[PDB]
């Protein structure tokens, strides 16, 4: 009703370490196929690059390497 | 014969650890003082925790209970 869902859903963090994350990494991640399909329909992008620190493999440093796509997670 | 050589190490660690002036001792503390969470009496519950990294591709799905949702 504030005409901002595109903006609202396809939003993302800023910082460096988690940059790129997006609700919809959010959803894979928390294994909600509900939330899946309510975020996508509503115009989620899924190509969105999670090329944060945090999603990079780095010896000893803690991180999860998956391929930075959503499909990929 | 492992376990005796871990043993071993474990001493030659304590005394040399205990072996050295309190600056440095204060400034070798093992882990790192962290919120964990709130005592029955809801304050704060710091404690001296040391952190571990572990990765199990069987379960996943026990997300119960968790600190700092943000990894």
């Amino acid at each position: 009703q504030t005409d901002s869902l595109k903006e609202l859903v396809n939003a993302s963090y800023t910082d460096s370490y988690y940059k790129g994350q997006t609700a919809l990494h959010i959803a894979i991640e928390r294994r909600n196929m509900a939330l899946v399909t309510l975020l996508v329909e509503n115009g989620a992008d899924v190509q969105a690059a999670a090329h944060g620190d945090f999603f990079k493999k780095t010896k000893g440093r803690p991180g999860f390497y998956f391929g930075e796509l959503p499909l990929s997670l | 014969s492992k376990n005796i050589w871990k043993l071993q190490r474990a001493i030659t660690i304590l005394d040399t650890e205990k072996s050295f002036l309190k600056c440095m001792r204060k400034a070798f503390r093992s882990g790192k003082l962290l919120q964990v969470g709130y005592t029955p009496d809801g304050k704060d519950d710091y404690r001296w925790c040391f952190r571990v990294d572990e990765v199990n591709w069987t379960t996943w799905n026990t997300n119960v209970g968790i600190i700092n949702e943000d990894p």
